[PDB]
């Protein structure tokens, strides 16, 4: 009955993770109570995969809130759907972990990630068949970023044979809260291309320019940035939450999305951008998504080739226009397309659109120029590196600079195996 | 917007009209292995015809007819004239077929003139068989046109769309072998640019030898009293016509799941009666240094862009 | 242009027209193939779990 | 009487034995419930329909099939569905996650799981039949369960009915419908896995059904729905002579014998007509001879190839309707010199030919008109070769950069057995070219 276990980890991590629940339970039907209000059954039928069954049959997330501060959950569960959380699924230290890589995975992390596998496990056992895990956090703090791979080695282990799908905030120097946020992110991602089926590259550079160049907000806050991911990940699930001909489960996703098991960082896209009237027309739905401007990793996929991709549109429109504009968006653009992966575009429908829009599309991107990504995290990394800056933060916790260049190389490879299939 | 591949460079004509379609601002080269195409110019031999008219959303239309080289190998050739009820056939020479299918006494209760013609040239019905591949018979006697004993052979270039209406190109070549034509020596018994570009003088009486139509229409009249149309084109139209509507049922791509054009060169002869007579059908066939402007902008109308809209050169037969 | 064979009944018919005429691996086998595919399955499970417990290793 | 099991496998197996054994019940007169008011041999009987279905002391006519998926949803919808009542509890088997669209997963994996236990439900339809002649199988070739788990039941039936023939209904993939990307591998990996224990395959690919289901229905995108109650159309007729009284491939050795001279070549091309809109209201019905021409027209194939650059090996003419031996012979008069039509040097130009009076049932409320005669053709044409030179060339690009195949690999299986597999289809390839050109 494939179920996920939701962990959003740190600040980042919980605030996106928080309005992603508030986003689909609303998609849902279920109340800031946990009750169902809805109209419709197939906001039913699927449910389980999200919600644990309760009280009354209320829903429950199958979510756990990890930080090593309490501030962040403190502010979720007072927040608005605050209360639909299981108490119990806040697992939270009190030293925090200083935006250090280090004290998230080695030191602080450390002492709480068994407290954290105590609650995935209790989750996870009650699950008739258990799927995956879909982890939410950014990259370039410490708890989200440090502990959360310490966790995602951690649910390996004890679950070896499961997915494990993250979605993952990178930093960019234009959104930005600390210098070292290029080290704590060129570690993570030595640890998501080992231990990640699939993870969805949220920029936050990206999310600034929709926000500032399209959505026209002339400063943009976190919560307008969230916006954008908690529309784009309610997107990118929809499958997972809604029946359709297709039966949408994370391995199935990963087999198809992923050719060769490192290269399964994905580019999300959405289209329209919201922060509006008349529904996009098919058309215009899959020109937006496509367009680089409606890109969530701000790198330009005329740089590089698609290995794979996964479109959803929402809404009920004309099931043979979307055939034909997808079929369409492919010949105006075959050269950005790989050869020698036949059919590699799929797409589904589903007859229910999100909040407030009529029609949407959201966008699933496996391309060869996510490579712009890591080559910039890389840049600046060796540009501190080099001169050893700011590594005391972590020396001081244990680690040494040989674990440092590890990350940096396994980083530079992923870098080398994305561009030999750009050109092929 | 419209894509297509080229997957036979060396093809001199089909090299043009990838030029002419670049060079309209709607057609787009991809490189071979791209599948999502809409017109093929597919190789010689091998064509993958098999996986076209398989991709969703695509139109798809090829520079050739599965199915066409039997009529344009004389091996496959002589064999439909003889094997199909629709040729009896007065037009082309008598034929078969030797292997180093089969059957060889075939070649004997002929034989009481006897010359033939030796590649796929004796009298020597014996010498010949040492190549051990068609073998047949050689016009004796040619017309032969003046002022200068010039034997000839005319080259016709026709288009096949994928409605299979049949058009025959106004403009005719006649490649001269200008030179004089003896007995028995095997030089102007062979007129083209393969025992003339190599062992045989390369225009005497004339201009590269080259006799266009024009020309020879008007030497026909004044030689003969007679018109190269009525001489000789009905003749022509007659060959083209019966030829490329037996096949037709075999190789019509007009109900199935991609389509075929294609260009031939026919290669015909005429004695003196001014009966015409039927050499070979070139399945690949290049044109007359000329005409290449004219005849490869007639393709991309008639076989290209009539598939393909954007924003008469031809007989129709 | 021949028929053959015509045989008729309450459902039907049924004949042949002619126009022209002429001119394994045992069970024990998969078995061991089918378990030598666990035992990869297994070695990679292993050496896994080797490199998770040379992790737990740093990270003490 | 002689018993034939059938064996639906994954999700496309299951859903068209729903299209089929519904079909079935309408054509043989047997309600949701399994009672058939027509059967007077009360829970017993040597009927031709008997060779399907079993019967109990309270009349009941069950299947004698076996449904299997590796993962219940499916299988769920017949085990709730408005022929519940027809089916055993015991004969619908499901798994708890299924092989997410990997071969590798299917046949190797989570094969083991459950072979056991699905051949011990086959056993129990296997000791019912007094006189089992084998059994039809039916499954996709892109599913992971279709394709792994069919060529690994199909290996054991082999072993434990080595004496029984197996037919296959398969099908090949196709993008205007399909789902995985690596359909062409577990393609590839599970004919070749499955050759050498099917002795006859009609491959049914989802690209021509779905073309019919547009052209010849117009039906903007057809479903799964459209497409399996044609399918079901097809593989009636095909069947039917199993199940009605005939003369003309009455028992499934007859396949074998009257379509597949070479066991390796042993696909049949299919070809149906006519398929008529159920809202094209008026409608003028069609001759014996127009539905006969149309089984030359590639756009009612099974399969788009072109039959007409190959050579024939077997020619089955199946007639259903108002059809009388007279106006055959008359429309293959025709038919042979408009058309060519170019058998093998050793082989007899010719058809067998069968009619059966009851003329096509179309399900209720369906797309399909009920029209006053059909036919279905089963050609051996050496020209199915180009879907496998299509299926071949999707591998080979993928293959070429070792695209996905750590899926595999991460199951057991080993890259030896992917170029195995392809030289296995280089093969087949050359096979067909060796009886089909000069
Ligand atoms: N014609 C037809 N094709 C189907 C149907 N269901 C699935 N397919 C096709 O089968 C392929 C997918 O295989 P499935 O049968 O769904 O796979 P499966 O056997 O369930 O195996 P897994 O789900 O991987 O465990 C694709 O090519 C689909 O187009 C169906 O009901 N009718
Ligand atoms: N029946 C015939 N009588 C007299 N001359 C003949 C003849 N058939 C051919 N010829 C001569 O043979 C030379 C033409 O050669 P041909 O067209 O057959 O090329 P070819 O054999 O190389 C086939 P390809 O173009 O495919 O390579 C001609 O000038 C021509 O006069
Ligand atoms: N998009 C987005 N990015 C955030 C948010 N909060 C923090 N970040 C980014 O996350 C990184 C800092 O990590 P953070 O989550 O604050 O630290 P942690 O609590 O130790 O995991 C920086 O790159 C910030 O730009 C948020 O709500 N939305
Ligand atoms: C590149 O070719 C392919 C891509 C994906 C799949 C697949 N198989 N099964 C599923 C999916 C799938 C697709 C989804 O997008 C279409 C999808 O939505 C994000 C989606 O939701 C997460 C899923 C999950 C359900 C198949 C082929
Ligand atoms: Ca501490
Ligand atoms: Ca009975
Ligand atoms: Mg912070
Ligand atoms: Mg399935």
């Amino acid at each position: 009955m494939r179920e996920i276990v939701h962990i959003q980890a740190g600040q980042c991590g919980n605030q996106i993770g928080a309005k992603f629940w508030e986003v689909i339970s609303d998609e849902h039907g279920i109340d800031p109570t946990g009750s169902y209000h809805g109209d419709s059954d197939l906001q039913l039928e699927r449910i389980n995969v999200y919600y644990n069954e309760a009280t009354g049959n209320k829903y429950v997330p199958r979510a756990i809130l990890v930080d090593l501060e309490p501030g962040t959950m403190d502010s979720v569960r007072s927040g608005p759907f605050g209360q639909i959380f299981r108490p119990d699924n806040f697992v939270f230290g009190q030293s925090g972990a200083g935006n250090n890589w280090a004290k998230g995975h080695y030191t602080e992390g450390a002492e709480l990630v068994d407290s954290v596998l105590d609650v995935v496990r209790k989750e996870s056992e009650s699950c008739d068949c258990l799927q995956g895990f879909q982890l939410t956090h950014s990259l370039g703090g410490g708890t989200g970023s440090g502990m959360g791979t310490l966790l995602i080695s951690k649910i390996r282990e004890e679950y070896p044979d499961r997915i494990m799908n993250t979605f993952s905030v990178m930093p960019s120097p234009k959104v930005s809260d600390t210098v070292v946020e290029p080290y704590n992110a060129t570690l993570s991602v030595h640890q998501l291309v080992e231990n990640t089926d699939e993870t969805y590259c949220i920029d936050n550079e990206a999310l600034y320019d929709i926000c500032f160049r399209t959505l026209k907000l002339t400063t943009p806050t976190y919560g307008d940035l969230n916006h954008l991911v908690s529309a784009t990940m309610s997107g990118v699930t929809t499958c997972l939450r809604f029946p359709g001909q297709l039966n949408a489960d994370l391995r199935k996703l990963a087999v198809n999305m992923v050719p060769f098991p490192r290269l399964h960082f994905f580019m999300p896209g959405f289209a329209p951008l919201t922060s509006q009237y008349r529904a996009l027309t098919v058309p215009e739905l899959t020109q937006q998504m496509f367009d680089s401007k409606n890109m969530m990793a701000a790198c330009d996929p005329r740089h590089g080739r698609y290995l794979t991709v996964a479109a959803i549109f929402r809404g009920r429109m004309s099931m043979k226009e979307v055939d034909e504009q997808m079929l369409n968006v492919q010949n105006k653009n075959s050269s950005y397309f790989v050869e020698w992966i036949p059919n590699n575009v799929k797409t589904a429908v589903c007859d229910i659109p999100p909040r407030g829009l009529k029609m949407s599309a959201t966008f699933i991107g496996n391309s060869t120029a996510i490579q712009e990504l890591f080559k910039r995290i890389s840049e600046q990394f060796t540009a501190m590196f080099r001169r050893k800056a700011f590594l005391h933060w972590y020396t001081g916790e244990g680690m040494d600079e040989m674990e440092f260049t590890e990350a940096e190389s396994n980083m530079n490879d992923l870098v080398s195996e994305y561009q030999q299939y750009q050109d092929a | 917007m419209y894509t297509f591949v080229v997957r036979d460079e060396n093809s001199s004509v089909y090299a043009e009209v990838s030029r002419l379609l670049l060079a309209t601002g709607q057609w787009k080269r991809l490189r071979k292995d791209n599948p999502r195409f809409n017109l093929m110019l597919g190789e010689r031999n091998r064509l993958p015809f098999g996986r076209l008219g398989h991709e969703p959303g695509l139109v798809q239309l090829v520079n050739y007819y599965r199915g066409a080289d039997k009529l344009c190998r004389k091996a496959s050739l002589v064999k439909l004239i003889k094997t199909s009820p629709e040729l009896s056939c007065t037009w082309f020479p008598e034929s078969y077929v030797i292997y180093p299918t089969d059957e060889r006494e075939v070649f004997l209760a002929a034989y009481n003139g006897n010359v033939w013609i030796a590649k796929s040239i004796s009298s020597e019905a014996s010498e010949l068989l040492d190549f051990i591949h068609v073998i047949q018979k050689y016009l004796e006697k040619p017309l032969l046109l003046e002022p200068g004993h010039r034997k000839f052979d005319i080259r016709s270039w026709v288009l096949v769309d994928h409605l299979y209406n049949i058009y025959l190109y106004r403009e005719g070549v006649l490649r001269t072998s200008s030179e004089p034509y003896n007995s028995a020596d095997k030089t102007c018994h062979l007129t083209n640019h393969c025992i003339q570009k190599e062992y045989s003088n390369y225009g005497r009486y004339e201009e590269g030898n080259e006799m266009f139509f024009e020309e020879f229409n008007q030497y026909l009249m004044d030689a003969l009293n007679t018109t190269l149309e009525n001489s000789i084109l009905l003749q022509i139209k007659h060959i083209i016509r019966s030829c490329l509507m037996c096949i037709e049922p075999a190789i019509s791509t007009k109900h199935l799941h991609y389509q075929s054009f294609q260009l031939f060169g026919f290669d015909f002869m005429v004695d003196e009666e001014l009966k015409v007579w039927l050499i070979e059908v070139n399945g690949a066939p290049a044109c007359a240094q000329k005409l290449y402007a004219e005849l490869c902008q007639g393709i991309v109308d008639v076989a290209i862009s009539s598939v393909f809209p954007l924003a008469s050169i031809f007989i129709k037969l | 242009m021949e028929v053959i064979e015509l045989n008729k009944c309450t459902s039907g018919q049924s004949f042949e027209v002619i126009l022209k005429p002429p001119s394994d691996p045992s069970l024990e086998e998969i078995q061991k193939k089918l378990e030598a595919a666990e035992e990869r399955r297994k070695y990679q499970e292993a050496e896994l779990l080797k490199h998770l417990a040379e992790k737990r290793e740093h990270e003490r | 009487m002689r018993e034939c099991i059938s064996i639906h496998v994954g999700q496309a197996g299951v859903q068209i034995g729903n299209a089929c054994w519904e079909l079935y019940c309408l054509e043989h007169g047997i309600q949701p419930d399994g009672q058939m008011p027509s059967d007077k041999t009360i829970g017993g009987g040597d009927d031709s329909f008997n060779t399907f279905f079993s019967e109990t002391g309270a009349g009941k006519h069950v299947p004698r099939a076996v449904f299997v998926d590796l993962e219940p949803t499916v299988i769920d919808e017949v085990r709730t569905g408005t022929y519940r009542q027809l089916f055993h509890p015991e004969q619908l088997i499901t798994g708890k996650e299924d092989a997410a669209n990997n071969y590798a997963r299917g046949h190797y994996t989570i094969g083991k799981e459950i072979i056991d236990l699905v051949l011990d439900r086959i056993r129990k339809l296997a000791d019912q039949c007094t006189g089992l002649q084998g059994f039809l199988v039916f499954h996709s070739f892109g599913g992971g369960t279709g394709s792994g788990f069919t060529s690994l039941l199909m290996e054991r039936l082999s072993v434990d009915y080595g004496k029984k023939s197996k037919l296959e209904f398969s099908i090949y993939p196709a993008p205007q419908v399909s789902t995985a990307v690596v359909e062409p591998y577990n393609s590839i990996l599970t004919t070749h896995t499955t050759l050498e224990h099917s002795d006859c395959a009609f491959m049914v690919d989802n690209e021509a059904i779905y073309d019919i289901c547009r052209r010849n229905l117009d039906i903007e995108r057809p479903t799964y729905t459209n497409l399996n109650r044609l399918i079901s159309q097809i593989v009636s007729s095909i069947t039917a002579s199993l199940r009605f009284d005939g003369a003309l491939n009455v028992d499934l050795t007859e396949f074998q014998t009257n379509l597949v001279p070479y066991p390796r070549i042993h696909f049949p091309l299919a070809t149906y007509a006519p398929v008529i809109s159920a809202e094209k209201a008026y409608h003028e019905q069609l001759s014996v001879a127009e539905i006969t021409n149309a089984c030359f027209e590639p756009a009612n194939q099974m399969v788009k190839c072109d039959p007409r650059h190959g050579k024939y090996m077997a020619c089955c003419l199946l007639y259903r309707g108002d059809v009388v031996p007279k106006d055959v012979n008359a429309a293959i008069a025709t038919i042979k010199t408009k058309r060519s039509i170019q058998f093998v040097d050793w082989c007899p130009t010719g058809f067998k030919v069968g009619i059966n009076y009851q003329p096509p049932t179309v399900v209720p409320g369906g797309d399909l008109a009920k029209v006053q005669r059909a036919v279905c053709m089963l050609s051996n044409t050496t020209a199915i070769a180009e879907a496998w030179a299509r299926l071949d060339h999707k591998f080979d690009l993928m293959y070429a950069k070792r695209a996905f195949v750590h899926w595999y690999v991460g199951e057991g299986m080993e890259e030896g057995e992917f170029s195995e597999a392809r030289e296995d289809m280089a093969a087949l390839e050359k096979d067909y070219e060796e009886v089909g050109v000069d």
